[PDB]
């Protein structure tokens, strides 16, 4: 069973269309190796992949309207460090078994605490620390956030402007 | 000072601004432009040569020469004599042509090593380089081979100093070799660039000399002191061609990233950038200088 | 300065040299507009060192302290001028000039702090772009940043390798296009990164092994560093990894000390009585003073690493192995060995098995047959020597034999087994 011990979770209350500029500001400050970004649909996934590639960020998109072998081939290419950023609508579970991924953005809100657990919690071998940031846009995001706080009994506060480097990086 | 006037003249001549789209049937390898008025010529993969006249600024066609057996690799107008040119091709022969009578003056079987050809600035001799390091000096008037040298490491582009005394070449180590032409001896070797240098070219003023390496760095040097003046870190790919303006103040460089950059010699900053569909492979000027000819991966004139 | 130093540049003076040194001390780092006199000072120093008075050399160290900062300020044309600085530099004083880049060359000018901030920005930008698909467009960019500001960028990428878990092969594929003079700067930045007070150290050691096996850096400073930390742990393992980078039947396919002890004052008697057996007995202070060198160092490094692992699982062996570093122009031999550089090369049933494997191409089989015939002839010669030694030759003697056998067993490889059988 996946656990959340050793993880830093925060939230930002902001508008929907301003998440791209705020995410770019986070990409300009936070040092990262590989980042998985969670979206909700196919067209948002392809548009975000276009926005990252046209802004020279090496990113690969895996959405739910894909064949299974193509998803496995892109996941195998993502294992071999061919592109840093992965815009993923969904995965095949098993946590996140790739230790290189450190920072995970919930660009869109997950279904319940179980989908949030599958998005955030990891099943690595040596890398147990990591950062996860969920974007809050309305009151319903805050309600599901307090639901996750009630289920998993963790503290999710406001994302600060200065983040320590040795707290979530091994 | 010169930047604002250069930008104003650029906007004016761009508002005044042709495009000979697919003039040859195949990939155009080079274009050259001399003869202080306006007479152009270009060579391509389809063993054709084309000679153009430039009147009031719409291109017209004068000549289309056949007779080759392989693709045209290098074309160059004669600088000093009246209007003549020499074509290089992979059909083991070099062809010195007549513009006036529209015939080949001399078809000289040298070797299949015919890659890149140039003149000493007196116009007396023609140097030709290769892939196998053997550089051949052939008199343009005697039409007879005179000298054969071998660098034994690598050669990409050779050139002639304006005094007709120094002969410059490059290699695969980024070095530049300097030879004395009446001595035919290797005088000096500079280990400058880490990657190999592709294209070199002098200026009509004789003041500066740029070497373009594969590390996307055009290093502009002094001619007399042989010191490294500055560089141009504007590109993101290896530089394919270099060309100098006839005032000696501006220069144009092109590479794989489709971006023809016109920078200033005295300042060391980019003055203009233009883009197109394909990577530009050769750029040429003309001594009256409102215009820029260039051929890409099609001959296009640009008002600058 | 152009007028005053005409005839010396026309060739290629102590009052003149002191006056020019005072002029360059009063100028400072603002030679960014004039590379010509920079190259002239380089050529004058090169001609002086080819003709090579410690005061002139110390003032030359001071003017290099004063003239590295224009190369720091030039954010153009440093891919080539670094080679003129290397023509100046071509030992430990070079490392002291590189240690001047810690805080002395910086934070004394506003423009250098601006350049530092801009190169940290562009360094972080290109470190957020490196992939294994990024097959050298990015090497051009990191080279363009590393021509002008080598120390900041090298410190930043070593911080990235230390903190972000084996990003090593895109880093070396990016540093493929690095200049000649920046290699010693990278070596000193390695040495400075080793001064930080264990998986990150393993990753850094593997990075050092890859860069050192790839490039001619002439790493004598790393040898001085590991010798100094042996005179004061894991640096021995880093040196063993660097030496492996530069160069049960499979182990059995590959002693004289016990036979000499069979035939302290007995060590002096054996020295009075009687190649590689000297180093073999040296494996067994001043009382001990009375390409096989790489393997001889590797065996001692393996014994020291085994002692360090036995200490870490729960220091007498460190004194001998440092002596193995003390007995070691060895850096010129290590670079020639790296420029020159499997189990069948060492090479009797094993020789017959190797010849049968080479049989199932004729030149290698003929070479293996010649090596096997030479091994058979040398085995016949060694059998004759063993017969000559046999023709030459209570409980305390058995205890002495057990004490001689146990130390050779626990102090060496599995080859003590064959010696014990003999």
């Amino acid at each position: 069973k996946l656990t959340l011990h050793g993880l830093q979770q925060y939230y930002v209350k902001l508008k929907d269309n301003e998440k791209n500029r705020k995410l770019f500001d986070l990409l300009d400050v936070l040092e990262f190796n590989q980042v998985v970004i969670f979206v909700k649909s196919v067209q948002r996934c392809i548009a975000l992949a276009q926005l990252l590639v046209e802004q020279n960020f090496p990113a690969i998109a895996i959405h739910r309207g894909m064949p299974q072998e193509e998803r496995l081939s892109r996941y195998q290419q993502f294992k071999d460090f061919q592109r840093r950023i992965l815009v993923a609508t969904n995965l095949f579970g098993r946590g996140m078994d790739i230790e290189r991924v450190n920072i995970a953005f919930n660009y869109d809100m997950p279904e319940d605490s179980d989908t949030y657990l599958h998005r955030v919690a990891r099943a690595g071998r040596f890398g147990t620390k990591g950062l996860a940031i969920t974007f809050v846009s309305d009151e319903n995001d805050a309600k599901i956030l307090n639901d996750v706080q009630d289920r998993f009994e963790v503290n999710i506060s406001e994302l600060p402007d200065e983040i320590d480097i040795s707290s979530y990086i091994e | 000072s010169v930047s604002s006037g250069p930008s104003r003249y650029v906007l004016g001549m761009q508002e005044l601004f042709t495009r000979e789209f697919l003039a040859h049937s195949a990939k155009v390898h080079s274009v050259a432009w001399s003869c202080d008025g306006r007479r152009l010529a270009s060579g391509s993969f389809d063993k054709t040569a084309s000679v153009f006249l430039l009147e009031k600024d719409r291109l017209v066609k004068e000549n289309n020469y056949r007779g080759h057996g392989d693709s045209v690799d290098q074309l160059c107008w004669h600088p000093s004599n009246p209007d003549l040119f020499v074509t290089a091709s992979g059909d083991k022969t070099i062809r010195i042509w007549d513009v006036r009578t529209t015939k080949c003056i001399a078809t000289v079987n040298t070797k299949g090593e015919n890659i890149n050809i140039c003149w000493s600035p007196d116009g007396q001799t023609i140097a030709v380089g290769n892939k196998d390091d053997v550089v051949t000096f052939i008199d343009a008037k005697t039409h007879r081979s005179k000298a054969e040298e071998q660098f034994k490491f690598e050669v990409n582009e050779i050139s002639w100093n304006n005094d007709n005394n120094m002969f410059f070449l490059t290699n695969g180590n980024g070095c530049i070799n300097i030879l004395s032409y009446p001595e035919l001896k290797p005088v000096q070797s500079i280990n400058a660039h880490p990657s190999n240098c592709i294209c070199i070219k002098f200026d009509p003023m004789g003041k500066y000399f740029a070497t373009g390496s594969a590390d996307a760095l055009v290093s502009l040097w002094d001619v007399d002191e042989l010191v490294c003046v500055r560089c141009f870190s504007r590109l993101d790919w290896p530089v394919r061609t270099l060309s100098f303006s006839h005032d000696g103040k501006m220069l144009a460089s092109a590479s794989e990233d489709h971006f023809i950059d016109i920078a200033e010699v005295e300042t060391g900053d980019k003055l203009w950038e233009v883009q197109c569909e394909s990577p530009t492979f050769t750029v040429a000027w003309h001594p009256k200088r409102p215009l820029l000819a260039f051929a890409c991966d099609t001959v296009k004139l640009f008002g600058l | 300065i152009h007028i005053t130093i005409e005839p010396l540049y026309r060739r290629v003076f102590e009052d003149l040299r002191r006056d020019v040194f005072n002029m360059f001390c009063y100028l400072g780092p603002h030679l960014s507009h004039d590379p010509i006199l920079f190259a002239k000072v380089v050529r004058i120093g090169k001609s002086f060192m080819k003709e090579f008075t410690e005061v002139i050399l110390s003032c030359l160290l001071s003017i290099t302290d004063q003239v590295l900062l224009p190369s720091l300020s030039l954010m153009d044309c440093n891919a080539c001028m670094s080679e003129e600085l290397w023509g100046m530099f071509k030992y430990q004083h070079r490392y002291r000039l590189y240690g001047q880049w810690k805080n002395e060359t910086y934070n004394s000018h506003p423009l250098l702090v601006k350049v530092k901030a801009q190169t940290i920005d562009r360094a972080k930008y290109i470190m957020k772009r490196l992939t294994k698909e990024n097959v050298k467009p990015s090497g051009r960019q990191i080279g363009k940043l590393s021509h002008s500001n080598p120390t900041i960028l090298f410190d930043y990428i070593l911080s990235q390798i230390q903190k972000y878990d084996n990003l090593i092969t895109p880093v070396v594929d990016s540093l493929k296009y690095l200049t000649s003079l920046n290699y010693d700067v990278l070596a000193y930045c390695i040495i400075e990164a080793l001064a930080n007070p264990s998986s990150w150290l393993q990753s850094l050691a593997s990075f050092c092994g890859a860069v050192f096996r790839k490039y001619p850096i002439d790493l004598a400073g790393l040898l001085q560093y590991v010798a100094n930390q042996l005179k004061a742990s894991f640096d021995l393992l880093i040196l063993k990894e660097v030496v492996q980078k530069m160069a049960t039947m499979e182990q059995l396919e590959a002693g004289e000390q016990l036979k000499a002890e069979g035939g302290k004052k007995s060590s002096q008697r054996l020295k009075d009585a009687l190649l590689p057996l000297c180093l073999l007995m040296a494996q067994q202070g001043v009382i001990f003073q009375e390409l096989k060198l790489v393997g001889k160092l590797y065996d001692q490094c393996h014994d020291t690493l085994v002692q360090f692992g036995g200490f870490l699982a729960s220091e007498m062996v460190m004194a001998p192995v440092h002596e193995a570093v003390v007995s070691l122009v060895w850096d010129d031999i290590s670079p020639q060995f790296y420029a020159t550089f499997m189990y069948d090369l060492a090479v009797h049933t094993s020789y017959e098995r190797e010849v049968n494997k080479l049989k199932v191409e004729k030149e290698r089989c003929t070479a293996l047959q010649d090596k096997l015939l030479e091994e058979e002839k040398k085995q016949m010669e060694h059998v004759q020597r063993v017969l000559q030694r046999l023709k030459l030759e209570n409980e305390t003697i058995t205890k002495f034999l057990q004490l001689c056998i146990f130390p050779r067993c626990i102090f060496s490889a599995i080859d003590a087994v064959y010696c014990a059988r003999f």
